[PDB]
């Protein structure tokens, strides 16, 4: 399963 | 040693281009696409059989939740770093690789990466349990990360524990093309430019990629004047390699190929026959 | 930048009259815009399937361009690639194993 990205 | 692995890839772009959406984040288990999530269609969908079959309506609506909020994160990621580089307007690419490998010893190695117009950027990894910056652009993203302490304890959440059960899951749900063992196909090809002789031993779609190929000349190894190829795809999912050498054409029979591979009962020796 | 690197190679040992997958794999370039090209004879030739985009350790792309073709003994199959970090397009011969 994909888990999102943070913002940088 | 690795006995699995799943990893997921999260290309974004500023400008689309011709093949190259917007966002594209792709699932791998083994090595082995199986799902994709495309800023087009919006949506997350299986690349196999196996997870189509296994998987629930929620999965891949959970997920395309989650391609969806990555494809914001990242317009703003380009966005915030086109001036932490004080570059200017154009093609412009942010990457990441995340995920896990279940080792033979039971223990989980997990790391997340972020690269910019081809450079590291930012990294994380389950054993420094901290997060590496590259330059001085990347220590602003890193300073915020380690305040909230908040990133570091949703990545290692994610690849000690969620990404390796999922793992497990899709090992279960692929069993039978994870663990299928096709051996190659192998021929000798020979061809004399310039009074040399160029022999090539080809192996022709094999999996998994795990393969040895290597020439003899008589009782003697001969990996010294051996070129290599990569082990490269075919488009249905199996691998392509060769070996080359060059010889004197009256020498041409003193030479042989051996090929080893899960997929054969015996290692299988091969020559030239023109 | 970075300047792609080629491999062409077919799915199976050429033989005569038997369908055939040509491939086309282009690895280590960056930016990730290329343009490929294959060729019988010079001339495109017709299905030719992009594969999708991944990259490296080195954050290097790469793709698998592919397409079904029946290999004949004299013609001249090529891939042709087209990237920013060349001055000119490049072909890459595919030889015929018979």
């Amino acid at each position: 399963k994909t888990m999102m990205a943070h913002d940088l | 040693m690795v006995l699995h692995s799943l990893h997921y890839l999260d290309v974004a772009v500023s400008e689309p281009s011709p093949g190259i959406p917007q966002f594209v984040a792709m699932g791998f288990v083994d090595g082995i696409p199986f799902t994709r999530y495309d800023s087009e269609r919006g949506r997350m969908e299986p690349l196999t059989e196996w997870i189509k079959d296994s998987a629930d309506p929620e999965y891949w609506d959970s997920q395309t939740q989650i391609g969806v909020g990555s494809q914001h994160v990242y317009a703003r990621s380009l966005e915030t770093l086109r001036e932490r580089y004080n570059q200017s307007g154009g093609l412009h690419t942010v990457l990441r690789v995340y995920g896990c490998e279940l080792l033979s010893d039971g223990s989980v190695r997990g790391s997340e990466r972020f690269g910019y117009d081809g450079r590291d950027f930012i990294s994380f990894d389950l054993e420094s349990g901290r997060f590496m910056a590259a330059d001085s652009a990347a220590e602003i993203t890193r300073r915020r990360w380690e305040h909230e302490g908040i990133v570091a304890e949703r990545q290692t959440n994610y690849l000690k524990h969620e990404c390796p059960e999922w793992l497990q899951k899709y090992v279960g749900y692929g069993q039978k093309e994870l663990e299928r063992k096709e051996p190659p196909d192998v021929h000798v090809s020979g061809k004399e430019e310039h009074g040399t002789l160029i022999l090539s031993c080809h192996a022709y779609g094999f999996y998994p990629k795990t393969i040895a190929v290597n020439w003899m000349k008589g009782d003697e190894i001969w990996d010294q004047e051996t070129e290599w190829g990569g082990v490269v795809p075919n488009s249905d999912g199996t691998f392509h390699t060769w070996a080359r050498i060059e010889a004197l054409p009256e020498e041409r029979e003193q030479y042989r190929c051996r090929v080893e591979h899960p997929g054969m009962p015996e290692p299988g020796i091969f020559a030239w026959e023109p | 930048g970075e300047a792609p690197k080629v491999e062409v190679y077919a799915r199976s040992r050429a033989e005569e009259g038997k369908e055939n997958i040509l491939h086309c794999f282009i690895t280590g370039f960056h930016p990730p815009k290329i343009d490929v090209e294959l060729l019988k004879n010079g001339e495109p030739m017709p299905g030719v399937t992009y594969g999708d985009l991944s990259f490296n350790d080195k954050w290097q792309f790469q793709r698998l361009v592919y397409v079904p073709f029946i290999p004949t003994r004299e013609d001249i199959f090529t891939c042709r690639v087209a990237h920013s970090t060349m001055p000119e397009p490049r072909s890459y011969r595919w030889e015929p194993d018979f």
